[PDB]
This record gives C-alpha cells, structure tokens and sequence, in this order.
RNA sequence: CCGGCCGGGAACUCAAAGGAGACUGCCAGUGAUAAACUGGAGGAAGGUGGGGAUGACGUCAAGUCAUCAUGGCCCUUACGACCAGGGCUACACACGUGCUACAAUGGCGCAUACAAAGAGAAGCGACCUCGCGAGAGCAAGCGGACCUCAUAAAGUGCGUCGUAGUCCGGAUUGGAGUCUGCAACUCGACUCCAUGAAGUCGGAAUCGCUAGUAAUCGUGGAUCAGAAUGCCACGGUGAAUAC
C-alpha cells in the first residue's frame, strides 16, 4: 500500500530516484510487486525559426516525461514514515496518493 | 516596443483579476433566464476591457503581440533566444 | 497446450495459440461470417490453409489489434506461421520458400515539413 | 436569421431614448453606438445609427420589430 | 389515389412527385426523407393508400404552394422597404455575393432581351 | 530512370484462379485502391463471359487474349526532324502489359450506368475479335508497315 | 449474467532500462594478384536496412536602427493620451494556391465489424426527457490505462434517378434557435425550408510523383468569448511504363 509516483524527464535521473526509494522501503520491508515502466507523455512543439516570412523553415521541439511506480503491498510503517524528511530530488516533484 | 502599450497592458492585467471574478459572478447570478430584468443591462458600468477573455495578455519581454504562446507567455523569437541558452529544462531537439 | 505465435505485421499482432480441436476459426469470440467477413480480403485468410493439411491439427483463439483488413490478414498469417514451426524446420523451409512467412516493413513514412503529404510538394510556382 | 432572447439597449442610448420619448422626436437620435436592440414601443421614434463615420437615420415602421437596428443604417456604398 | 387537392402528379417516384410539387424543392425532399424515411422507389400511380397518407402528412405540415407564393410576395415587399442596402442589392437582381459583377454574374437572374 | 534495375515485381493474385496473368488483370483493373467491388466486378465479368461464350472460361480467356494480341510498334525519338524510328520488338512483358491496358482502356471508353454489365458485354464481344479493342489493335498495326522505310 | 477477484502465469502485442543483429562472413565468378560488380545456411534485416536532425569558404547592396544596442541625427500643447462606432469577412480588375462537382461507387434505411494516436481545471461535465436543430437543465469522477471521440468509413442484399441537367450536382435573400462579449449591424459560425444556378471529365497545357510511395476514406493541435476548404501531426485500401 501507499504507492509512490515520480514525474521526471531524465531517464537516468528517474531510474536512480526509483532505485533508491525501493531499497529505502526494502531496508525493513518485503514483497513489492516490482518495477513498472508506465506510459510517457509526448508533445511536438514547433516554432517559426525565421522572424520574417518563409513558413517552411521551422524546427521541432519535444519534452519527455517519464513515470515510475513501485506498488509496495505489505511494507512496515517504519520505513514508509521514514520516507518523508529524506527528500533529495532537486527540481523534480514526487506524487503520492493517499 | 511601445511603452505606452506595455503600460496599458500591465495595468489592464493588474485590473484583470481585482476588478474581475466578482462582477462576472454577479452577472452570472443575474444572467439566469428566470425573472433576468433590466438590472443586468443597467449594470454596464464595467469597461468590458479588464475581462481576461477580451484581454490579449501580450508578451511581456519586447511587446510583440504576434506568436503569443500560452506555454511560455513569450513570442517565438525570444523563445528561440532563451531556450537555446539552455535554462529551460526538458527541452531537447526533436526527431523521430 | 499452446504454440508460440505473435505475428507482427503492419502494426497488427495476433496471439495465435492453437489447441486440439476443429479447424474452425473464432475471431473475437465470433465466427468470420457474423463478424461480417464478406468485406475486403474475403478469401485470403484460407490461403495459408489452402495448401497445408487441416485434418485435426489446428484450433485457435485469435485477437487482432491495429490496421484495417490487410493488416488483420497479415497478422493472422504471420501469427499462424510463427505457431506452425512446432513441426521442426522441415515445414519452415518450404514455408519461407513459398513466401508464407513474408514480413514487410513498408510502414507509413512521416509527413514532411513543406509537403502536404508523403511526397507531394506545392505545384511549382510561376517561372 | 440568428440571435436569441434578451434584447439589449445601451444605458446612454437608453438615456437618449427617454429624451426622445419625453422631449419629443424633434430630430433622430444620433446614436453613436449600434448595440441597442429595438423594443416594440420604439415604433414611431426615429434615430440615427453611426455606421462608423456618420449617424444614418433608421426607417421606423410597425412591421420590422424582428429586424436589427443596425440594418436600417446601411454600411456599404454604391457608385 | 389523390394527394393534397385534385391533380395528376402521378407517373413518377414519391421523391420525384414531391420535388415536382411547387412549394417543395429538393431541399424539402431532403427534409421529408430525413424526417420519415420513405423509400424512393415507390410509384405514386396506384399505390396503397397508407403510404399516400404518409406522403400527404410529410408534405402538408410545412409551407408550400399558395403559402409559398404569399410569403415570396411579402419577402419582396419587405426587401423593398428593408432599410438595409443589401435589401436593394438583392431586389435589383445584382449578386449579393459581391464577387465579379462585370459579366455573366446575372446567370441566376434570367433572360436579357434587346 | 537511367541507373535503376528491374526486379520483375509481383503482387497479390486472386486465390481462386491463382494465375499471375489473372493476377495482373485484376491488379490493373484496380482503381484508387479498391478491392471488394473491383474483384466482385471481375468475377461477374468472368462468369458472364463464360455464360455467353459457352466454352470453358479459361480457354475462352486465352482465346480473347490471343485475339487482342498485337505484334510490333515503334518509339518516338525526334532524331532528324522527320519520323526516324527503328522498329523495335517490344518486350514480351511490356507487350503483355500494353495489351492488358488496351483492354482496360477499351472497357473504359464507355460511361455506362452499371460497370458490371458494361464490362461483361464489352469483354464478351471482344473475346471473338469483334468488340472494341481490336480496332485499336488494327490501328496500331496500321501505325506499323510504314515505319520500316527508315531504319 | 462472460465479475481476470482468487493461486495467477508466460506463449502474450502492450507498457521503459540495458545486450546482441549485418560488418561484403567465407567460398565461386568477372576482375592486373588493386578497389569494386554477380549467389548461397541470412533476406525474420545484404550490399549507406528504410525514414528524420546534422546545410563547408562563399553569390544574392534580400526582411529586421519597427523586436533589439543608435552611427549622424530627429518629431517636441507631444509624430501622444483617450472613450464609443467603424478596415482587412469587404469589392465593376487581371493571377495563384485550396474545396464538394460532371453521376448510377451520391442524397436511401436496415441484422450493421477492426485505427493507431492526443488534448484534458477561465476545464473535461456517463443518471432522465425531447428536439425537422444548433442542443436544451439537475452532469457524477478527474492533473490520471480512472471520468468525454473507437462508434472507425471502407461491406454482404434488398432497388431506385436504369441516361441528363438527372432523385447528380445543396453558390442565394428572409422567416424560429446553440454558446457569444455589453450586444452580431462590410461583421461570430452552425440547423428547417422557399434555392439548385453553371457543369455530361475540359483552348494551344504545365506541374508533383520510381514502393505503403501519386490517389481513394477516417482522427488530434493553434485560436478557444466561437467554428477550419486550409495550416502542424496521424491510422486505413492501395496502381507501371526505369530499352
């Protein structure tokens, strides 16, 4: 119970952020269904590269958005309580559903 | 880059929230078909300009109305100017 | 028991899993007729079954996702050919030799900036 | 043609309308705006609608109640 | 064996007979077909009275014939005293479209004689 | 168009007949990528030609193909300002394709209400060199017999 | 009752991190023994696997002192401040790009099947009812495989206009509305009619196009007080002439 969701755009950063928390709960937890890939967002933002006519000249910009889930089933309350106040993810927010 | 233009836009967006969200609410309360009478038509003291729907919300860097972008609140040229400088996370060149 | 088959073709994949039983094909818990199968590619689904013996070897449940009809037929054919090789490679030699395992990578090309379609540009301007 | 319920009249145009009703229809009201929608009691009072540079007087009758006030002020020009 | 008043509009399809009736163009035939769904193959000449009554109901509800003529006359009069110059644009037979009026823009108006 | 090669390409046949010739006929009879109706009209035409001819359908088909068969042609080069053409025996694949397209165009030369009826009637009366495309074959033959004066 | 809820599993497309796969391997031929060009266990991928970004010094006195910092300078009760109605939607000129048209495959009704792939909180709004309609009100659940468009059209057979201005072709002016800002008047776009004019495949023609490609059907984004013939991206059915 009490799953943890992360919304990041760097595959290595999200990989390490989900590979730290899972053993943070596994210090004294157990079970855990396992890592899940989760779907991703995709948006193609185009903008006129030239400031004067010639619409054909453009460029393609995109932003990634990865998601990671752990789905712990039966952990101990100690480690899930210890999850808070130990936040180290800088510039990226974590999503938790009560 | 008209500074009187930018002053008008700044003051209208400043008055786009303090003078709004309550006059429109009053109208919506009195806009019901059940009797609406001449009160709603006689309560037209609003300039009808401070409403955000009828307000451009121009770009606030060099005052170019063209290419207004909701995602960044900028114009195309300055998006190129700043994004290429980095400092905007998550933005990489797109290909597929 | 099951036979290994996924059948990727033209954005269509069909889980061909064959069990002992009748040679009838059940598509979406339904037969081909009341599935309204007299549409395009009405006979191509039995071409792979036309040459090989039916007897009592094939009974399969199939789900197909993606594509139109040629996509569906290609998915069926690729999945059944992938499930077919349980009988050693003796069959697969002629299966390839006859083009029965043909997988074509002729997917859609992306739309290009400046051209309103895959390869059509604006009609050339005045001289 | 189009539109919905709730005919409107400008508060300033309402002031002018009251002036024409009480003081009399001496001359057509040079209505600077065109936003006002005609009420049936207007029939008999002439007003002038500003199409952008001149206030065009309106043709008032009893049978175009369901007609827009701005129509009677033509906008386009003919040689 | 009859529709509306006394006449002989027979020897044609139901939709053809409808569009042949003045007061019903092809657009009114489209409206009738959308509202009811009567088949287009049936022949008006010597058909069962039930479908005849159905077509009568389809055609009688909305404005046709003499009502159409009086409404065209009223529209012409109102266009004469409309108050908008586009009223005279339509009344003069000039194309209200505003496209090229130099030549052959009066095709819908009709004949021209010396 | 000058560096490429020819791979002798082949596309989907009709499984009932399973012939490359009938495959090419049905695949050139295709328009805008239409499969159900096109093949339906093809089979309608085949059954109607068998019914009207009375003989075996496939041998009647072969007899029709033999009837429409042309022999020779030339190519326009514009060498000396006058018709200066070397009569070249056209490729058997190209000759077959041209005969196919002449049959298809002869079918196309009408504007009849029903495509099935028009196709059946014209191909059936062209099966015995008395229909529509045989006039085109004779015209092409008349285009020959005179281009050999210059070689 | 077609509750994947159990014990769930790998043979599951799917859902993202990483490793292999192809490099002309090795033989035979044409080849100076050089590089290259012809086949075979590979063609599930063979000859840069197919597509995208990556555009060398430079020619164009080209758009940008109206985006911007000025170079030499300048308007100066400001060459500004404002409030309402008005210009880019219009219109007696030639041109171009784009859209349904020339039918019998289009308006016909019915037992009526499979789309990848997005936007979603000045937002998406499953309970009922009716509207020739735009939709009209209680409208749940929601920053997400939760709650809106998967119903895909592409078809089986009933028959039609079974030949023409035709049941094809639906460019007009006024009669009642959907959300409009305060209200639709060169002036919001959409339904119901009176409306189907000209056109029976096209002047001396040019252009784009060598395999999912030219065409034929169906979806998201920008305004969003509001609708897309188009513009930026998608899934279908798929035609050879390269001596």
């Amino acid at each position: 119970r009490i799953r943890i969701r992360l919304k990041a755009f760097d595959h290595r950063l999200i990989d390490q952020a989900t590979a730290e928390i899972v053993e943070t709960a596994k210090r004294t937890g157990a079970q855990v269904r396992g890592p899940i890939p989760l779907p991703t967002r995709k948006e193609r933002f185009t903008v006129l590269i030239s400031p004067h006519v010639n619409k054909d000249a453009r460029d393609q910009y995109e932003i990634r958005t990865h998601l990671r889930l752990v789905d712990i089933v039966e952990p101990t309350e100690k480690t899930v309580d210890a999850l808070m106040r130990l936040d180290l993810a800088a510039g990226v927010d974590v999503q938790i559903s009560l | 880059a008209k500074q009187s233009m930018k002053a008008r836009e700044v003051k209208r967006v400043a008055l786009a929230d303090k003078y709004f969200a309550k006059r429109a609410e009053l109208k919506a309360i009195i806009s019901d078909v059940n009797a609406r009478w001449n009160a709603v038509l006689k309560l037209q003291t609003l300039p009808r300009d401070s409403s955000p729907s009828r307000q451009r919300n121009r770009c606030r860097q060099t005052g170019r109305p063209h290419g207004f972008l909701r995602k960044f609140g900028l114009s195309r040229i300055k998006v190129r100017e700043a994004a290429m400088r980095g400092e905007i996370p998550g933005l990489k060149k797109a290909s597929w | 028991n099951q036979y290994y088959g996924t059948g990727r073709r033209k954005s269509s994949a069909a889980r061909v899993f064959i069990k002992p039983g009748n040679g009838k094909i059940v598509i979406n818990q339904r037969s081909l007729e009341q599935y309204f199968g007299r549409e395009t590619a009405r006979m191509v689904v039995r071409q792979p079954l036309e040459l090989v013996d039916m007897v009592e070897k094939l009974d399969l449940y199939i789900t197909v996702k993606g594509g139109g009809i040629s996509g569906q037929a290609g998915a069926i054919r690729h999945g059944i050919t992938r499930a077919l090789m349980e009988y050693d490679e003796s069959l697969r030699s002629e299966l390839r030799k006859a083009g029965f395992v043909t997988r074509d990578a002729r997917q859609v090309e992306r739309k290009k900036v400046g051209l309103r379609k895959a390869r059509r540009r604006p009609q050339f301007s005045k001289r | 043609r189009s539109l919905k319920k709730g005919p409107f009249i400008d508060l300033h145009l309402l002031k002018k309308v009251e002036k024409a009703v009480e003081s009399g229809d001496k001359k057509p009201l040079r209505t600077w705006s065109r936003r006002s929608t005609i009420f049936p009691n207007m029939i008999g009072l002439t007003i002038a609608v500003h199409n952008g540079r001149q206030h065009v007087p309106v043709f008032v009758t009893d049978e175009m109640v369901g007609h827009k006030l701005g129509e009677f002020a033509p906008t386009r020009t003919y040689r | 064996a009859r529709i509306a008043g006394i006449n002989i509009p027979d020897h044609k399809h139901a939709v053809i007979a409808l569009t042949s009736i003045y007061g019903v163009g092809k657009t009114r035939s489209k409206a009738i077909l959308a509202a009811a769904g009567i088949a287009e193959d049936v022949k008006i000449s010597e058909l069962s009275e039930g479908q005849i009554d159905t077509l009568r109901d389809e055609v009688a509800k909305f404005v046709v014939e003499g009502d159409l003529r009086r409404e065209i006359s009223m529209s012409i009069k109102r266009l004469m005293d409309l108050g908008c110059y586009r009223g005279l644009r339509h009344r003069r037979g000039l194309p209200v479209r505003g496209q090229r009026t130099k030549t052959n823009a009066r095709t819908r108006k009709g004949p021209r004689k010396p | 168009p000058r560096r490429r090669v020819i791979g002798q390409r082949k596309i989907l046949p009709d499984p009932k007949f399973g012939s490359e010739l009938l495959a090419k006929f049905v695949n050139i009879l295709m328009v805008d990528g239409k499969k159900s109706t096109a093949e339906s009209i093809v089979y309608s035409a085949l059954e109607t030609l068998a019914q009207r001819s009375g003989k075996s359908e496939l041998e009647a088909f072969e007899v029709a193909l033999e009837n429409v068969r042309p022999t020779v042609e030339v190519k326009s080069r514009r060498v000396g300002g006058s018709t200066y053409q070397v009569p070249v025996e056209v490729r058997p694949v190209r000759r077959n394709a041209l005969a196919m397209r002449w049959i298809v165009e002869a079918a196309r030369k009408r504007g009849d209400k029903s495509m099935a009826l028009r196709l059946a009637n014209e191909l059936s009366d062209a099966a015995e060199n008395k229909g529509t495309a045989v006039k085109k074959r004779e015209d092409v033959h008349r285009m020959a017999e005179a281009n050999k004066a210059f070689a």
